[PDB]
RNA sequence: AGGGGAUCGAAGAUGAUCAGAUACCGUCGUAGUCUUAACCAUAAACUAUGCCGACUAGGGAUCGGGUGGUGUUUUUUUAAUGACCCACUCGGCACCUUACGAGAAAUCAAAGUCUUUGGGUUCUGGGGGGAGUAUGGUCGCAAGGCUGAAACUUAAAGGAAUUG
RNA sequence: AAAAAAAAAAAGCUGCUAAAAAAAAAAAA
């Protein structure tokens, strides 16, 4: 958020969640950040190149951080038959 | 016995929303759960729901995106005038820049923001921020 | 404070159930929490089986043995060493040793 | 009692562990050299731990033991386990080409949809 | 001299992080003070009370010293770090010393209209220790903050002109009482808002951009 | 799990609920073409009947109440109508 | 997403099906596993080996993104595991710890084995429950070689698969090393097999 | 004193004091 | 709910459960029985005047041991016989 | 944990050597178990056909 | 108030023990213990947890019913039954693991969804004593029950845990 | 399919009050 002036106040725009959308917080020391590599055209992995998730301390508290990236993964594509969502 | 349906079916979103589940069923879906939803859609606090017809009263999936913090009833409706409308912003909001008091007034159900520019007041029906 | 889930007896959904006398003391206890144990013994003591098997008229002879079912009080038991004062967290172990 | 200190023990896993090959399974010759390898104050602590050394080269002729590691028996143990068979276990030589499959495992791999030599066997409750 | 043992302290010591913002923005768990103290050179420290607490022994009572620490400049940045010793001056250097290790960010906002510097809080925030629940309620301008010492200051510490608290409990448990209101200025940026509700494209970690410089 | 698809459950997941459970209720129970060796006749039985039906023209006793389904007689042929 | 040349190829399937990767655990069967094919009699589950396949890609994607091998940190503390963590750090750069964790090896910066690792990678979540709450203390994604009951709490990429054979889970871990191998460059030859035998990473009564 | 023997004296107690307003009345 | 009753017509119990209630209070049953005027030395005055009848000698609870040197004394209003200490060193002297 | 076995012979005489000795038994119970793991597959045969 | 009155056994008698011991222990033994008719209305009558309704974590077992399985066994090898096995489901008495959450803690799947405070409703408490007393009602043959103060007194009583 | 275990004479009392911890700066060959 920002003052009457435009000039952006509020300092540390905080990350959300990517399966919850919660904030993480600067004390949520259970939260994680996945890299995963990209790939081109030859099988190999290009340095520096990533798709990245963040995952909050309760979601992995609760156990559904694998069933999170499973959904997140399958949705960016670099999953084929893992998630399915009529459970 | 089950005396406020709007009650069961805040609480069920206000439960799904802490779990952090992205869906919710409600039992029984009357107008007035409808009405109310339709509200915090377009303030953007849910998404998109749906409305089943069994042929008794209805149920509805609802759509969560992770914006909702609280929303809940105020039991009982109690009858609320103009000033009284910034009295009960004050008591149960968050802040002054968003949140919103949905009140059943005679122009409809709406939020207190609506409600402030239409110079309509009414009956209290619940909260959401 | 409350020192166990179970009251110290086994009665969930009764309210009343019949007691017994300890065999040691007579106490009246009721039946689910006394410290019911299975005495069941050779009728001849592990010392003497040689001499009555050679004193026996009968060859292969069954030998029998004596049951008794023995209910303790809470006292009594711990008197006893049939049961002993166990840790707190040691306390909720169900299991027989 | 004759229960040796961590001082003494200590010493002697430390002497073994990098004097393993000089030294021998008799404690004259280990105090011969446990005097001049390493400094101690004293003549009785000198004895103990040469004493106590010779005791664990004699626990390491019969077999190896724990917490005490040296350069042969490391170079044994890593030429031990890069150990690799002739031919793999996984290998479907043995079983005849086949591998023995319940139902469940025969449908799942036509879900999947690859074609392998199976022998489906019922698999009763 | 530092020579830190941590990829963030070796970090800090070569420069690549410059804000603590960095670390907070990446949740990055902190393990050394000079951290702190190289990228907040300006936090000043204040002792709440030292109070005694005793164990019994076979042969009298022993005695240490219980002290609690606040540190913080005066925008946006608080610790409280609490220490028991056996010396009242050892108990204030290692509560120093916990004090920031603990440092957290606060979110602060508008009680209405934003023509200034934000001057009070955001929402409404509370926080519970023990028995004592802290609430803090934004504030109109001139306000002042509305609350006892020991809150009062620690919310000055922090940089909150503006303030209204509510206590409920056992306010006189010191202790708990400032650990409630540190656990109530916590929660501002836990709180999520519609000015928050844009989506953020989640940045790449100073570990993995800097990984030369780390500890490899 | 956090996503799920609540309007379009799996037929086997609604075929284990139970039938006031499942998204819309509705019966489990079905109706029955009977005949009887003898006369043609074909009766429509209820698959929990509760009562001994008989066919309309003599006393041949189609099915037994249970606490559940009907049994059927031995000597019967039904179709699932 | 990917080239189709990472689809599972019959040799690799017939490799998983000889070492009993898809015989998964009895009737217990945590909710967190959607990964159950067809449950078998004797109460036996059958895993899906593509969805094995596709989480083991995914994790070797993982660690081939992790910057420097050294700070992939390979975890067993069963036996039948020992073995294949430490040829997993022989193949590539992965710090191991066969054996014993010790408690604070991810906090208690003094600790003589302190390491600060990027990821962590463990065989059996129930047998190494002290390195996964290490790692939920300081930001440390976690990979799992899970069960069907398995505690998947604080467990990111959950690679299902038998962790009660002695086979399985060497080949688990073969394959992990081949795959983050083959995304690294190191074997060039994405179609060509590896020229290590799987019986590498295996267990020995002596 | 064991509470239930505190109720006891008291209601001796109470039945003395009847017995003697009793005698009054 | 809770065990209050919610109720928009429920104002009447609400306000007869509340004098019960306040019953139950320290204050409000002295203020709302009087017995300040009734069973009060003072009769709810602040001070009051008396003729002394004797001087006594009160000693203290414990941990503590002296002689508190008061004075027993009649109202004149009521006729009532209180107890009143005199302060200070040697005040007892002044007063007869 | 002083727990021995005492062994008496017979009076009668009825105590003897047995006719086999242990090693030599062991084949042959070696091949009981071998029939049985005949028996086995035959269970399992008796499974497969019916 | 009739009947019954074998056992055990308030009172009591007695033997010990003891400084005393009309206590514990031993031996007897009245009322009682059982029943019929009529009273009495209390218990740590306890889960010290009011009821009705909704929702929120995993796990196996068990009791009653129901559904399915070419499942096992028995009968007339073979039908139906029955008894088992497996899968599911509704309703119970419970238990195990965690703590998202609650709590002063002990602990709790409710004692959670409570300063982000409102689903419906009844009852009860407001420092410790005096005191469940006095008084007045009312019920009871009685014992007593239900209702129920005040003057006065007092800085703690109390809860849960820690180290000795 | 195991072996083991029974034991419980006597022991009352100890006057009042009294025990308790906070902040750091010196520059010398
Ligand atoms: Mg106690
Ligand atoms: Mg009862
Ligand atoms: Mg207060
Ligand atoms: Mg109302
Ligand atoms: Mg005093
Ligand atoms: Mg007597
Ligand atoms: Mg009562
Ligand atoms: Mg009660
Ligand atoms: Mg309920
Ligand atoms: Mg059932
Ligand atoms: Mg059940
Ligand atoms: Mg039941
Ligand atoms: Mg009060
Ligand atoms: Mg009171
Ligand atoms: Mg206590
Ligand atoms: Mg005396
Ligand atoms: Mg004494
Ligand atoms: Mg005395």
């Amino acid at each position: 958020m920002e003052n009457d002036k435009g000039q952006l106040v509020e300092l540390y725009v905080p990350r959300k969640c990517s399966a919850t959308n919660r904030i993480i917080k600067a004390d949520d020391h259970a939260s994680v950040q996945i890299n995963v590599a990209k790939v081109d055209e030859e099988g190999r992995a290009i340095p520096g190149e990533y798709v990245t998730y963040a995952l909050s301390g309760y979601v992995r508290s609760r156990g559904e951080s694998d069933d999170s990236l499973n959904r997140l993964a399958q949705n960016d594509g670099l999953l084929k038959n893992v998630w399915s969502y009529s459970r | 016995t089950r005396s406020s349906v709007l009650a069961d079916a805040l609480n069920a979103i206000n439960n799904a929303e802490k779990t952090g589940k992205r869906q919710v069923l409600i039992r029984p879906s009357s107008k007035v759960i409808i009405k109310f939803l339709q509200v915090m859609q377009k303030h953007g606090y849910i998404g998109e729901f749906e409305y089943i017809d069994d042929h008794r009263s209805g149920k509805i999936v609802v759509q969560l995106n992770g914006r909702l913090n609280k929303c809940g009833v105020i039991s009982p409706r109690f009858n609320v005038k103009i000033g009284d409308i910034e009295k009960w912003t004050a008591n149960l909001l968050p802040a002054r820049q968003f949140g919103y008091v949905i009140l059943t007034t005679s122009a409809g159900i709406m939020d207190h923001e609506e409600a402030r520019r239409k110079h309509v007041s009414g009956k209290i029906l619940g909260f959401v921020y | 404070p409350k020192k166990r889930a179970s009251n110290g007896r086994n009665k969930k959904g009764r309210g009343h159930v019949k007691p017994v006398r300890c065999v040691n003391c007579s106490k009246s206890i009721p039946k689910d929490k006394a410290i019911k144990r299975m005495a069941i013994r050779n009728i001849v003591e592990a010392a003497a089986v040689r001499d009555l098997s050679e004193a026996s008229v009968y060859p292969e002879y069954a030998l029998p043995k004596t049951y008794n079912k023995l209910h303790y009080c809470v006292s009594c038991a711990i008197h006893a060493r049939i049961v002993r004062v166990r840790s707190r967290e040691d306390r909720k172990n169900r299991a027989p040793p | 009692g004759r229960v040796r200190t961590k001082t003494v023990k200590r010493a002697s896993k430390a002497l073994i562990e990098r004097y393993y090959p000089k030294l021998t399974l008799d404690f004259q010759t280990n105090k011969r050299l446990c005097d001049e390898i390493a400094t101690i104050q004293s003549k009785r602590l000198r004895n103990k731990i040469a004493g106590y050394t010779t005791h664990l080269m004699k626990r390491i002729q019969k077999g190896p033991v724990r917490g005490i590691s040296f350069k042969l028996q490391e170079e044994e143990r890593e030429r031990k386990d890069q150990y690799v068979p002739e031919v793999s276990a996984l290998d479907l030589s043995r079983s005849n080409g086949v591998l023995n499959v319940d139902n469940q495992t025969s449908d799942l791999v036509k879900s999947l949809g690859l074609k392998l030599p199976l022998s489906v066997i019922n698999v009763s409750a | 001299g530092w020579v830190p043992v941590t990829k963030l302290g070796r970090l800090v010591k070569a420069g690549k992080i410059t804000t603590i913002e960095e670390i907070f923005l990446h949740s990055l768990p902190v393990k050394e003070f000079q951290i702190i103290d190289t990228l907040l050179p300006g936090l000043q420290d204040e002792v709440m009370n030292i109070k005694p607490v005793q164990k019994q022994t076979r042969a009298g009572q022993r005695t240490r010293f219980k002290a609690v620490v606040v540190v913080g400049d005066s925008n946006g940045h608080v610790g409280l770090g609490i220490k028991t010793a056996k010396e009242v001056a050892g108990a204030i250097r290692a509560g120093i010393i916990i004090a920031k290790l603990s440092v957290i960010p606060i979110r602060r906002g508008y009680w209405g209209t934003n023509l200034g510097q934000p001057h009070s809080l955001a929402t409404k925030t509370t926080g519970k220790c023990g028995s004592v629940t802290v609430r803090l309620i934004p504030a109109p301008r001139g306000s002042g903050i509305v609350a006892s010492p020991a809150v009062k200051k620690l919310l000055q510490l922090a940089g909150v002109e503006d303030v209204y608290t509510q206590s409920n409990g056992k306010t006189r448990t010191l202790e708990n009482t400032l650990k409630a209101a540190f656990v109530a200025i916590g929660n501002t940026y836990g709180f999520l808002t519609p000015n928050l509700w844009a989506e953020q494209p989640l940045p790449v970690s100073p570990l993995d951009i800097y990984s030369d410089e780390a500890s490899a | 799990v956090l996503v799920q698809d609540l309007l379009h459950p799996t037929a086997a997941s609604e075929a284990r609920k139970h039938k006031l459970k499942t998204l819309v209720q509705g019966p489990r129970s079905y109706f029955l073409d009977v005949k009887c060796p003898g006369c043609l006749n074909i009766t429509t039985v209820f698959s929990h009947a509760q009562t001994a039906v008989t066919c309309e023209s003599c006393s041949t006793i189609l099915c037994t109440p249970t606490g559940g389904k009907a049994k059927l007689s031995e000597g019967t042929s039904f179709r699932r109508k | 997403s990917l080239p189709a040349t990472f689809d599972l190829t019959p040799e690799d399937a017939q490799l998983l099906l000889a070492a009993n990767t898809h015989l998964g655990a009895r009737n217990v069967q945590v909710h967190q596993e959607p990964y159950v094919f067809n449950a078998r009699p004797d109460g036996v589950h059958v895993i899906n080996v593509g969805k094995t396949w596709e989480k083991l890609v995914l994790a070797a994607r993982i660690i081939a993104a992790i910057p420097n091998p050294e700070d992939v940190v390979a975890i067993s503390s069963r036996t039948f595991g020992q073995r294949a963590v430490l040829k997993f750090a022989a193949h590539t750069g992965a710090t191991p710890i066969a054996g014993r964790f010790t408690p604070g090896s991810f906090t208690n910066y003094i600790t003589r084995s302190f390491k600060e690792p990027r990821l962590v990678i463990v065989t059996d979540p129930r047998s190494d429950a002290q390195a996964i709450k290490e790692a939920s203390y300081v930001n440390i994604p976690v990979i799992a070689l899970t069960d069907l009951d398995s505690p998947s709490e604080f467990v990111d990429v959950a690679i299902p698969c038998n962790n009660r054979g002695k086979h399985s889970i060497g080949l688990i871990w073969y394959l992990l090393a081949r795959e983050v191998l083959r995304l690294r460059g190191a074997l060039v030859d994405r179609t060509q097999p590896w020229s290590i035998m799987p019986d590498l990473y295996f267990y020995r009564d002596p | 004193m064991r509470a239930k023997w505190r109720k006891k004296r008291t209601r001796r107690l109470k039945r003395k004091r009847r017995k003697v307003r009793a005698r009054s009345k | 709910g809770k065990g209050k009753p919610r109720g928009l017509n429920s104002a009447r119990k609400l306000r007869v459960h509340r004098r019960n209630n306040r019953w139950a209070e320290n204050n409000y049953k002295k203020r709302l029985l009087g017995t300040a005027f009734k069973s009060s030395p003072f009769g709810g005055s602040s001070h009051a005047k008396g003729i002394v009848l004797e001087k006594l000698g009160i000693e203290s609870k414990q941990p503590n041991s002296a002689i508190r040197k008061c004075v027993r004394v009649q109202l004149i209003k009521n006729g009532k016989k209180v107890t009143a200490f005199v302060p200070n060193d040697g005040c007892l002297n002044f007063v007869d | 944990p002083m727990r021995s076995v005492f062994i008496k012979k017979e009076d009668n005489g009825a105590s003897n050597k047995p006719v086999l000795s242990l090693a030599e038994a062991y084949p042959l119970y070696e091949s009981f178990k071998q029939l049985q793991k005949e028996r086995k597959a035959q269970e399992f045969q008796a499974r497969t056909t019916a």
